């Protein structure tokens, strides 16, 4: 949404991780005063004598960077009064729970959502290598100014790396394998011994989603269980 | 994988290789997969009356490899015989629980809603293809993020999300549902087509895509 | 005046024809030295085409 | 052209390549604010002792980038009634799926055509490593600006460099090369070796575009064909 | 690959040489390609009479190579062949199957167009040099990209395009000519001259460099 044909905008707002499991987010009262996103290519272009050699390696880190301030005039909120400075303090207080205790200590949270409504985008962003940057000026005696750079994981409609389910038809476990190990753990010393002269002589001489449906990958760890069970010379082969 | 196709009025069974693999030279091995007889494509269906399971003619299907399993003696057995068995395995084959299908859907995020069924005849009901898919996916969104006994982080907070709906709760919900649905590696994307209020009823719908 | 210079390379190959692997020339080096028993030249060439398999 | 009393101004569209094969074709409602060509020369100069040596290499990559702002007020399309922030948001869904998919060095298909229609002139162009920069300021805030920068392949008017048909007279595929080998694998071990050995003895005593028409090369193709239909020799010769 | 040339007024034989490669004595070479006699150029018309094949004067017509078949015996023995018809060594010869251009010109992109034919009486018609070169610019511009049934992207894209009447539409026809047309080695470029759109009439014509 914006200002045009359509209902009041809905400002811009930032969801964190809270430790104790759940959610806890923020809106700010005031839109940022500027807002750029940058969207580079990996890309280079290297002329040959006489053509243009163009290869290309995926899409670049989609940089956001906005700055904006807080209003003086207080506001209603969803528990208190809080006006602009503890507003502002409050955003401080969560960068630093974000920044501080990340590479020490443990954060719940691997990510950060970053909505905007007004643009009608959302994104999955980490803060980026410049971080946030807080200042306050001669020509703004009451305000306090803000400006944060972060770098885009990737889109929010896709779900985590970590919580993809595969296809994954048929059984995943060779339960024939574990089987033969457990089996192969009992054996004696001279059978042991015997499994490998007989796996060194069949070596020497060779050259002259488990599933038994729609498939022939398991084969030979079948084979494993029964010969060692059946008895192909002392231990066994293969 | 593979890719659904039909035979066009007196198109010869070179053109469909060359045009889908670049070169004619893989009809050869590309005729296999469909288990054709010499007259690989004919256009009279009185003539596939000969002899019809080993032919195929005009505005019948055809079985189309990715390139990397045509030359797969594995997929060419397969392919062969089980035509239109193909989607079916592709997507899979599971026991079917949506035995009340007006009824889940009074009391989602509540558990005890689902159930066996039986069809047919002394045999518990089954549910294959497109329905499998679906199934899972509407199973997959009415569980709680860590209630199945093992492998957990499956499902979603939908039943932590009830909210004043007001438009951020309305985005997070979808932002969740596209995150439940999307975890699922067979299918693609999805993206939301149209959210919509009624007081205190959500209302929206989603497009999921699904590999061929 | 200043001399005015505009070079041209090309390259052949005997066993992919050799006027197409001349085109993606980008850079060469030719080690000549008597003073060492070996010559030894590098030439080097650009990604556009996959040259490991040729 | 542009507005020049003759003719009324015609803006700049760009066709994007569809992953079916065929191409979109989306074009801009309100042309850009700023417009820059780059045209780099690879010339080099050093100085040596006594004289200055200049030497030049030829054209290199062009580059161009340009800035302009989508329009507020709705306006009706080819096939909608689309808005400047429907407009720009289908503009960055383009162009990060065309960055996107090129995951394999480089995309196939076409590059991306840009009919700069204003000055007569035509170019096929590849995204820059400066990307889709999108921002919008404090003031404008209910105006989009983007920042576009390409770098150019070469002109539309030429068909790709590889895919031009050669001259290909005669015969590319001779037949006596693949039946010459056919030969040879029919041969057996021994005639092999004995071909190798004949082979071996004729080096000893070296001292001490195919057309079968007016053409040369093609010589030892009909004589290699040769020494198997007669038996000159325990197998063939060269 | 050559050049043509013709016999000036009292032209010296060195002065050619010298004209087209800078040095004065590659003219023993240049008539040696030319299979001409001593007396290499004569101002009278009469003395041709005698020797007329072994013979040039004044506006007959000579083959300059280019510098680097120079010295080659073989180019030498060939262009003492084709003398005056070498064109035909790199346009080539090919069938006629434009039977009637009063024909397909007024059919336009369809199956079912061109036919071979037979000029004379017996003899297949052979179309021959520039007129092979018409043809095969013909022929191949009126093939939709995907047809030919061997080493696809043939053809143009032509048939796609007729779109709205509106200018942007007929730059992308001027496009897809100019790709179609620069795709074949024996042109070495093209370029628009003019067009005239009418109400639903596209006219348009175009510059091509034939080689030689």
């Amino acid at each position: 949404p914006q200002s045009d044909g359509i209902s009041n905008l809905h400002r811009i707002a930032l969801r964190f991780p809270k430790e104790g499991g759940g959610y806890d987010m923020y809106r700010f009262k005031v839109n940022p005063e500027n807002y750029t996103i940058d969207s580079p290519q990996r890309t280079t272009a290297i002329k040959t004598k006489s053509d243009i050699v163009i290869e290309d390696y995926g899409k670049d880190i989609e940089v956001i960077n906005f700055t904006g301030t807080t209003g003086f005039r207080p506001v209603r909120e969803a528990d208190g009064l809080k006006t602009g400075k503890q507003k502002m303090e409050e955003l401080q207080s969560r960068v630093s729970e974000y920044a501080m205790q990340g590479g020490s200590g443990n954060v719940s949270g691997s990510y950060l959502q970053f909505f905007n409504f007004t643009d009608d985008s959302y994104y999955k962003v980490h803060l980026a290598p410049q971080g946030l940057k807080i200042t306050r000026s001669k020509d703004e005696p009451l305000l306090f100014r803000y400006e944060i750079t972060l770098v885009v994981i990737g889109s929010l409609t896709e779900a985590d790396r970590s919580a993809v389910t595969t296809e994954e038809f048929g059984n995943v476990k060779p339960n024939a394998s574990q089987r033969v190990d457990e089996g192969i753990k009992e054996l004696d010393k001279n059978a042991r011994k015997t499994r490998d002269r007989n796996n060194q002589e069949i070596s020497r001489r060779e050259n002259t989603i488990y599933n038994p449906r729609q498939s022939t990958n398991g084969l030979k760890g079948n084979i494993d269980n029964m010969a060692l069970i059946i008895g192909y010379g002392d231990g066994g082969v293969s | 994988r593979f890719k659904k196709h039909v035979v066009q009025h007196e198109e010869t069974m070179q053109a469909i290789a060359q045009r889908y693999y670049g070169d004619v030279s893989y009809w050869i091995d590309l005729v296999e997969h469909n288990n054709l007889k010499y007259p690989y494509l004919v256009e009279t269906d009185e003539e596939k009356m000969k002899d019809p399971e080993r032919l195929a003619s005009t505005g019948d299907t055809l079985i189309i490899p990715i390139e990397s399993d045509l030359t797969d003696v594995s997929a060419k057995e397969i392919n062969s015989r089980d035509k239109d068995v193909l989607v079916e395995l592709a997507l899979g084959r599971d026991l079917n629980i949506t035995a009340d299908e007006k009824y889940f859907n009074e009391h989602g995020t509540s558990d005890n809603i689902l159930a066996f069924s039986t069809n047919g005849n002394g045999d518990l009901d089954t549910v294959k293809g497109i329905d499998n898919m679906k199934q899972q996916l509407q199973a997959r969104l009415l569980t709680p993020r860590g209630s199945l006994m093992l492998h957990p982080n499956y499902g979603s907070d939908l039943h932590n999300l009830f909210g004043l709906n007001i438009p951020e709760q309305a985005t997070l919900i979808e932002m969740e549902v596209l995150r439940t649905l999307t975890s699922d590696n067979r299918v693609k994307s999805a993206n939301l087509i149209d959210w919509k209020i009624q007081g205190n009823v959500y209302s929206g719908q989603f497009s999921v895509e699904i590999k061929s | 005046m200043r001399r005015i210079r505009r070079p041209k390379v090309r390259i052949e190959i005997v066993t992919y024809n050799g006027d197409e692997f001349g085109a993606k020339l980008l850079g060469f080096q030719t080690k000549n030295s008597m003073e060492d028993d070996s010559s030894v030249f590098q030439i080097n060439m650009a990604g556009d085409t996959y040259w490991d398999k040729l």
